[PDB]
């Protein structure tokens, strides 16, 4: 269970060389699912002493329809106002 | 001189990369968030300033117990005679939940007495439309009524009357003086108010903070939200009101807290004072009191460059230069790049542009070899 | 000219910043808690038509 | 009259001066853009312009980019990097070949 | 890079002739500009990095302007007042016309165009 | 103030990078122009970074779909460890485009597509409008649907520049021939065609004045 | 209010003027020959449109 | 730090009430007004800066004698090679009027070589029209030609050649570099120049100064005017040029003197330098030299309120108060007015408004009797 490749590969104790001593290979220890990065952008930039990872998160993914409708009310009111202005013009 | 100290600040730990379990701060503190103690050594006076949202029985009984214990020389309450009469007539109510049923009845304290002249009628129309719009933007529930005094102030007044202590009424949030100031202010219109209210949240930070505060209010409830009300949250609400209506916010907050400070400082009967006021006025009153008394907490000056590890940066640069020189001398060549660690901001990896630290003016420039392996001796030391 | 040109104001600003106690001074609040901070004059008139933000 | 220095890489040769200039320009731009958020907040080298959860504000970052480019007489490549903190601003300024 | 030679610029190597007339470019006050010396820059008069990829001792000229405005930046890369034009492109063109093969090329193009002119003149007969 | 319309300067070079842009900046006020420029940059970069976040999420979650779309691997391997879902780039969409190496091919394709769309609109869709005898205005509707197809400019336009191929005497002979051929009044093609009642621009040998004939139909 | 109102900026200016070494500081030249005078930043841009006098 | 000292100042004795025979200054000083001596101790260098209007035989021979006596290590002259050739060809002339007879021939030094491209032709047109307009505004005669180098510079160059001293030519007032700067500057038009030049004299002070300077020029002549030229007059002329065309004034004066200072400070061969320059460039060069050398004359800080007799004012007020109290006590009445001396700015002599210094807050205010005779005892002393 790792999020970062450097942390995952820094110290591996379940490598084939060590596992062959016991000759047991559990299915739950697949390298395919062993590590997986987050879904947010993360890029390295040169820091004072070494590369540092900066995360770029722009928008959330858990908004709900009540909030969206509350944010959209002004757009609907503006549409109605402009249409009424055209009709009265 | 002017003691221009931070006030109405809502940004918590701007120097910390908070997230997950590493929070910026704890907003939950029912007693400290609304209890403040101020001292005036010159006159030997003590003030217990309480910021009440009028929607917490816990805080109401805490204030009652504090008044009973302290036995103040005088009590100041931000209410009016009409509301006091209504509250005293109301009897046998001990919980804010029950008291909230009387909010509409107690809302009659907002007399807003004015004549029906032409100018006053136009002002009434504009003011009521703007009040409806601002209440729409507030979107507070019935449980949370910060501007309607309730159980806490009722208990304070009752205890003062029982102990025969002078009681000074400061008026509601919108009293006669505030209404006169609003009338003097001409910039008030429902349409412009709607425009500015829906244009105020101009940043994702502001939108997220607004959503967080209001979702917390809805989920937790009026009483729990009042208990968890924090200084930073109150400052954020003050700034949100500023953005919604700076001209009205000025009168309703800055001038109101200045008047309250005047009342509590210049015309206070006794030495011990217990003041109960709307919470968002506490920051301004506290700042004014501290500035007048010259009792501000001593804060050490912060150097804007004090948190930069210039030593670490220079040491890293020196180490990288030494490593490059050593590698170049070992390999009988020169460095491919002068970047300590590769980064993709400059497209040096796949473009002709390079990063080489070799600059000199003429053939006799002593700094000609700086950045090159020729600047180091056989022992890998600078020459 | 052969030397990169810098304004005299920029050179003076650099010389001031060379000081170890430098801090921005054109602020309406003593954010840096400097004991020698002096409240700058507020550039707002009676009309206060520029207070909206 | 003060003659400007003949050497070019003054900003790189004086990291402290560059950091102080970045702090000053960022503070001025932030106070002009969003006074209610940065009027009472000191700006230091470790200060970051992200929310408590780590999310960044593109408008604020672009305002900082404009302030930095106007101050240093350079052109920041927005698509390549985003300035979410004074550390990133310092990194970009030092990376730029010819800032003044 | 090299600084601005005050009218005493001699390119280290022979640069590519990017053009035969200058660029009227608006320069900002106090902004550092890296004029291209080799002459193959893809970013215009300013350095693009191709000097690092082409075999040449010509390095970009890093200069600054104390007053913003329009300047004629040299494109022939032979101006002694580089990065500023000094009408050396006219002398370059004149030498090209003076050369035997350059004279032939210029007048061959001229006579090719004169062919169109003569066709237009004699279109009606 | 001054006669320097084409030399107006600006305090900051990015507030108008051309002469006309600087003139507009001067006219509108540099403060408002700078504010508008900053706001436009903010909008563009907000959109760009939202798109980049979406692309990064797509690449990390569904690498095959990202490769199909042509998105570059959005993760950075500066730390030195290669990613576990890298793939070769499929750049056909972004290379066979009007903005890329296939610009000329896609220009030809766009021209052919527009021509085919016009051909469809004129010839294919209208063919299905009428498929049975019509009680009312059958001929009118048939001619309505046929006019758009039979009067296309490709085979109608050109007589206005007939001198490019018709010599003076040949021009007069072809003028009389065309008048005879298009004499039929019921001809929308003749209606849309350029008139034959004109003289050769270079030189005319037969007709001295246009409209001075001995027969309303014959040009001579 | 019964007391004549003066702004905090005005009160601070009066307090500073009470000092015996007070002198105007928003000047481009050290007209008063004060050893502690610091050249204020010039509010002129590259276009220099406002220089005309 | 920036040495922001006074420069281009032309106001003489603003603190004196001058008039009649009490003048503000003495403009006539043939030698001091044009001879300046500067020293750089760090480099051990001496500079003799001369401001020449090129229209004074007295100053020409004075400069010749000064060069002969000093034997400078190097000489700088604000002229060009073409003018030097013309002057050396012109021989056997010892009179400034005789040389002025050649002024048209010497005007050929303004080669202003440029190509005839479309842009350069538009420039040439605008520049020559503006030059005609600015010459019209100058309205100088043939006798006074400050921008045409003459006998003084000719003698300086000839003596330098005789003594085998390096000679550095700085170009005419409008040389190649100045013309390039003017071309870069787009704000140049004859019509706008006429408008601004006839709208420049916006004050009676400016109009009177212009009239005085030009009437003096007309009455005295070129040579006498050059001899009487003063630093204040030169500063006034510089400011007048600024008002006429500030954009062109920048290039003509400030940039030119900065370049001259660069030449005289950075690329001067010897330790002793004799510089001959247009007079109006002397102030800027001197200011830059002093600022760079840190050799400004030590001035004493002047208090803005140091010349106010506050003691005298307070003593007069006290004396008037005592006299009023004494008179009131003698007459068994109160003062009619509190004005020390009657003045008609306030119409108190014939209107109801009075001037009485009696103010107090309440019946128990100790300042109730201040300003009244009741505040003094029988001995005429305050109580
Ligand atoms: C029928 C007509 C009438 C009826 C209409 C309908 C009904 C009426 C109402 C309609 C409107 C409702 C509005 C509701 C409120 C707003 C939304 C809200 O609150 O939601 C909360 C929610 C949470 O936000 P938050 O986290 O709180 O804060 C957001 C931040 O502020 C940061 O966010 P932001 O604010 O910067 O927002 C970003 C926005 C910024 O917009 C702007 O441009 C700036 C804002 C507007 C500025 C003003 C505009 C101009 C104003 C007028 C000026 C003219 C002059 C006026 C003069 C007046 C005076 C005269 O830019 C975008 O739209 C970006 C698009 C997304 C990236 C595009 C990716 C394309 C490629 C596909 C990649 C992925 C593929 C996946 C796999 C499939 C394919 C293989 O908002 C968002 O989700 C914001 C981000 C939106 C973009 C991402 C999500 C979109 C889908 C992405 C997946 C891929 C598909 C992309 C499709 C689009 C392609 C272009
Ligand atoms: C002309 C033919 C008819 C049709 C047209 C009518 C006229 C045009 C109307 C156009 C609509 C816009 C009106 C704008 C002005 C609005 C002013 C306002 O709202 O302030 C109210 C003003 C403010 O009072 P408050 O703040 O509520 O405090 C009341 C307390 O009692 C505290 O009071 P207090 O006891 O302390 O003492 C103060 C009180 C003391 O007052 C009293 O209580 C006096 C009681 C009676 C004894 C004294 C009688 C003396 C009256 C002599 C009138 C001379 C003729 C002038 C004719 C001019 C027009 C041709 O005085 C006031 O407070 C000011 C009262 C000012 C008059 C209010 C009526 C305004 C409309 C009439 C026209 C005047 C406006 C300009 C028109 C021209 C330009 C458009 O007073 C009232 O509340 C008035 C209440 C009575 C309303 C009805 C008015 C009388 C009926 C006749 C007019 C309507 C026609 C009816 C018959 C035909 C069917 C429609
Ligand atoms: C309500 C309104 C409705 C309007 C509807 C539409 C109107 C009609 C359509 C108009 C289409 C406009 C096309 C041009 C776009 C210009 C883009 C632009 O403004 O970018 C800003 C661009 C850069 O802006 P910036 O960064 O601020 O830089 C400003 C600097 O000043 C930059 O200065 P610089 O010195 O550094 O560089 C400028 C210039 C400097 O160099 C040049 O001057 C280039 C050309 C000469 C070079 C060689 C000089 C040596 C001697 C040559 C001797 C032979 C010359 C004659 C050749 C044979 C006879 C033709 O260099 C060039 O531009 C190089 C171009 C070389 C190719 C030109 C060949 C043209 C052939 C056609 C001639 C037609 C003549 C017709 C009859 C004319 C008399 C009645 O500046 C310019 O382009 C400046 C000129 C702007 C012209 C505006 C448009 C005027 C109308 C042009 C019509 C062209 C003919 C008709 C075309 C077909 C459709 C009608
Ligand atoms: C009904 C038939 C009409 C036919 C005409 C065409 C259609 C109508 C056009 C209407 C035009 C309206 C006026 C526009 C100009 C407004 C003022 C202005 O700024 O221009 C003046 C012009 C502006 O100079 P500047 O902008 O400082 O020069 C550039 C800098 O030096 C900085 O230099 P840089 O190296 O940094 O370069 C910057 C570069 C950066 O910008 C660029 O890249 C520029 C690209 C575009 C260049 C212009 C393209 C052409 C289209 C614009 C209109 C001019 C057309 C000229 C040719 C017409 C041919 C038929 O721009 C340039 O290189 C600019 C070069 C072009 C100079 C302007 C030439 C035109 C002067 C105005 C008079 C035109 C009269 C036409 C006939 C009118 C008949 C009623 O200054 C003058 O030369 C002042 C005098 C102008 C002439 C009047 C005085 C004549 C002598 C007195 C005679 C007695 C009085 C008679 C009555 C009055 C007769 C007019
Ligand atoms: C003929 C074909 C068409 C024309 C072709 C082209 C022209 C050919 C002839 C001319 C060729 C030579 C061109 C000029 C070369 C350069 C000459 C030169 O050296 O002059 C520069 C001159 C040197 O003289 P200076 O040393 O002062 O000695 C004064 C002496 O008086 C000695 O004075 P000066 O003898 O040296 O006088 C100089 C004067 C020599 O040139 C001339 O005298 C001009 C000759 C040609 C024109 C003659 C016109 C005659 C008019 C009356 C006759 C009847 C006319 C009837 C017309 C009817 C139809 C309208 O220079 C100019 O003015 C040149 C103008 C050239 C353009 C001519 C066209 C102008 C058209 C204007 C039209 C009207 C305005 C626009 C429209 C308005 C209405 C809408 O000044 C400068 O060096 C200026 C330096 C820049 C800064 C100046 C700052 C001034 C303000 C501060 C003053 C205080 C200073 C500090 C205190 C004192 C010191 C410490
Ligand atoms: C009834 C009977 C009537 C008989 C009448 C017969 C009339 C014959 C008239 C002949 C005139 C020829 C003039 C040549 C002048 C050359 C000057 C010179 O040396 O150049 C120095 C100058 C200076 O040049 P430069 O010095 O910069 O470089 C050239 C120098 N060389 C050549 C040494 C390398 O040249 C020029 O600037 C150009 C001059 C004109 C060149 C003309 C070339 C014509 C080529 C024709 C090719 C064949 C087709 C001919 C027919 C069609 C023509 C359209
Ligand atoms: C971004 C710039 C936009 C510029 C504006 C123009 C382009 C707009 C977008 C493309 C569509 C253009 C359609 C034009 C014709 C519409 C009407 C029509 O089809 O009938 C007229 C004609 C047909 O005329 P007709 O013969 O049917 O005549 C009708 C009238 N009677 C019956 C009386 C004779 O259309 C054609 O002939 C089409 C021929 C095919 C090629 C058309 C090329 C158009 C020009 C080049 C466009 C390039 C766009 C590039 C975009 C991407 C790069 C920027
Ligand atoms: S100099 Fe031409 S690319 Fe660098
Ligand atoms: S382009 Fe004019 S000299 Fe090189």
């Amino acid at each position: 269970m790792f999020r970062w490749l450097f942390l995952y590969w820094y110290n591996s104790t379940d490598t084939p060389s060590a596992i062959a001593k016991v000759n047991l290979w559990s299915y739950i220890n697949l390298r395919l699912f062993k590590a997986r990065l987050s879904s947010s952008i993360a890029y390295y930039i040169l820091g004072l002493n070494n590369l540092e990872l900066k995360k770029l998160k722009i928008f959330y993914k858990n908004t709900y329809f009540d909030y969206i409708y509350l944010k959209s009310i002004p757009c609907l009111f503006l549409i109605i106002f402009f249409t009424n202005l055209y009709l009265f013009l | 001189m002017i003691s221009a100290r931070a006030v109405h600040r809502f940004l918590r730990n701007p120097n910390l990369e908070t997230g997950a379990a590493f929070r910026a701060g704890t907003r939950f503190d029912p007693f400290k968030n609304t209890l403040t103690v101020l001292k005036d050594p010159q006159n030997g006076r003590t003030l217990y300033l309480i910021g009440t949202t009028n929607s917490s029985t816990l805080l109401a009984n805490r204030t009652k117990d504090l008044v009973q214990k302290e036995k103040p020389d005088a009590v100041f309450v931000q209410t009016n005679k009409e509301w006091w009469n209504l509250a005293k007539n109301i009897q046998d109510v001990k919980c804010q939940q029950e008291l909230n049923r009387y909010n509409d009845l107690l809302s009659q304290a907002y007399t807003l007495s004015l004549d029906n002249t032409i100018r006053n009628l136009v002002f009434k129309a504009k003011f009521y439309s703007w009040l409806f719009v601002i209440n729409w933007f507030k979107a507070f529930p019935d449980d949370f009524h910060p501007f309607i005094p309730g159980l806490e102030m009722k208990f304070a007044i009752e205890e003062a009357n029982k102990q025969n202590i002078p009681v000074v009424l400061g008026g509601l949030e919108v009293d006669d003086v505030t209404l006169s100031a609003l009338k003097v202010e001409p910039r008030l219109d429902p349409f412009s108010q709607l425009y500015y209210g829906y244009r105020a949240l101009h940043n994702s930070f502001w939108r997220r903070e607004h959503f967080d505060n209001y979702a917390t209010l809805d989920v937790v409830g009026g009483e729990a939200y009042a208990e968890s009300m924090d200084r930073f949250r109150t400052n954020w609400f003050v700034k949100y009101f500023e953005k919604l209506a700076p001209y009205q916010k000025k009168i309703i907050v800055d001038q109101k807290d200045l008047d309250l400070f005047y009342a509590l400082y210049r015309d206070t009967p006794g030495k011990k004072i217990v003041a109960v006021v709307n919470q968002w006025h506490v920051p301004g009153i506290e700042n004014h009191w501290k500035s007048a008394t010259n009792t501000h907490e001593p804060l050490k000056a912060i150097n804007p460059i004090g948190d930069m590890d210039i030593n670490k940066y220079m040491e890293s640069q020196l180490v990288n230069d030494t490593l490059r020189a050593f590698v170049s001398k070992v390999g009988k060549t020169e460095p491919a790049t002068w970047k300590n660690y590769s980064t993709i901001y400059h497209k040096d990896n796949y473009e002709a542009e390079r990063v080489r630290h070799v600059a000199f003016v003429d053939h006799k420039d002593p700094h000609m070899y700086h950045g090159l392996p020729q600047d180091y001796d056989d022992n890998i030391k600078p020459k | 000219r052969k030397e990169l040109w810098r304004s005299q104001d920029a050179l003076q600003e650099e010389e001031l910043m060379v000081n170890e106690n430098w801090y921005p001074k054109n602020t309406q609040y003593n954010i840096y808690n400097q004991p020698d901070f002096i409240k700058p004059k507020s550039g707002s008139g009676a009309a206060a038509d520029d207070i909206r933000i | 009259y003060n003659f400007p220095e003949y050497r070019t890489g003054g900003v790189q040769a004086n990291p402290g001066i560059t950091a102080k200039r970045i702090i000053k320009c960022i503070g001025e731009r932030l106070r002009k853009y969003d006074p209610a958020r940065w009027e009472n907040v000191p700006i230091t080298f470790k200060t970051h312009f992200r929310d408590e959860n780590g999310y960044s504000d593109v408008a604020t970052s672009i305002q900082i980019h404009d302030a930095l480019e106007r101050e240093f007489g350079i052109d920041i490549k927005d698509r390549l990097a985003l300035v979410t903190d004074v550390e990133t601003a310092f990194y970009i300024v030092m990376s730029h070949h010819d800032p003044l | 890079s090299i600084p601005y030679q005050e009218g005493k610029y001699r390119p280290a190597s022979i640069p590519m002739v990017a053009g035969f007339f200058p660029y009227n470019c608006y320069l900002q006050q106090g902004k550092v500009y890296s004029w291209c010396s080799c002459g193959i820059s893809q970013s215009g008069p300013w350095c693009d990095g191709l000097c690092n990829s082409v075999v040449t001792r010509c390095r970009p000229v890093v200069f600054n302007v104390s007053q913003s405005g329009y300047y004629k930046i040299c494109n022939c890369k032979f101006s002694a007042n580089a990065p500023f034009c000094n009408n050396t492109h006219r002398k370059m063109v004149r030498y090209h016309h003076q050369t035997h093969r350059g004279f032939y090329e210029i007048w061959g193009a001229a006579l090719f165009v004169l062919g169109w002119v003569y066709m237009g003149f004699n279109y009606y007969t | 103030m001054s006669l320097s319309l084409f030399g107006v300067k600006n305090n900051w070079h990015k507030n108008g990078i051309w002469w006309f842009s600087k003139i507009l900046n001067k006219t509108v006020g540099e403060e408002r122009y700078d504010a508008l420029r900053v706001q436009r940059r903010i909008w563009s970069m907000r959109f760009y970074y939202a798109r980049q976040q979406c692309l990064y999420e797509l690449f990390v979650d569904h690498p095959d779909l990202a490769q199909w779309t042509g998105t570059y691997p959005k993760v950075d391997s500066s730390h030195g460890f290669p990613f576990y879902s890298t793939y070769e780039m499929y750049r056909d969409f972004q290379e066979n485009t009007l903005n890329s190496d296939g610009s000329f091919a896609q220009w030809i394709t766009l021209v052919c597509g527009i021509y085919v769309i016009h051909v469809i609109y004129n010839y294919m869709i209208p063919y299905y409008w009428v498929s049975t005898p019509l009680k009312n205005d059958e001929f009118t509707r048939l001619r309505m649907k046929d006019y758009i197809a039979s009067t296309v400019l490709e085979e109608v336009y050109g007589i206005s520049y007939a001198e490019w191929g018709w010599l003076p005497h040949d021009f007069a002979y072809n003028r009389m021939r065309g008048l005879a051929g298009y004499m039929h009044p019921d001809d929308p093609r003749a209606m849309c065609t350029s008139t034959f009642h004109r003289k050769h621009k270079y030189i005319e040998h037969e007709v001295e004045k246009v409209g001075d004939y001995h027969h309303m139909t014959y040009p001579k």
